[PDB]
């Protein structure tokens, strides 16, 4: 199937 | 770039699939999709498919997440 994903990251 | 899902909290939750029918987006983990990988080839919204789904709990998750933000 379309996704969409949103990834949220610190560093 | 609707999303209408059966939560009916129709905000981005950082995590949608569209339908393959009405190409309106629900939140994955409303219908029981945790990741990527538990997606299926098709795809169908429970309104173009009704299909035997948690609304309670799609809700619970949901209205938790924004009681929170
Ligand atoms: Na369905
Ligand atoms: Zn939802
Ligand atoms: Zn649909």
């Amino acid at each position: 199937a379309r996704t969409k994903q949103t990834a949220r990251k610190s560093t | 770039g609707i999303i209408t899902c059966i939560c009916d909290l129709n905000d981005d939750d950082g995590f949608t699939i569209q339908c393959d029918h009405c190409n309106r987006w629900q939140h994955a983990i409303c219908y029981g999709i945790k990741d990527i990988g538990m997606a299926p080839d098709d795809y169908l919204c429970n309104s173009c498919d009704p299909r035997e789904v948690d609304i309670n709990l799609a809700r619970k998750i949901q209205q938790e997440r924004i009681n929170v933000k």
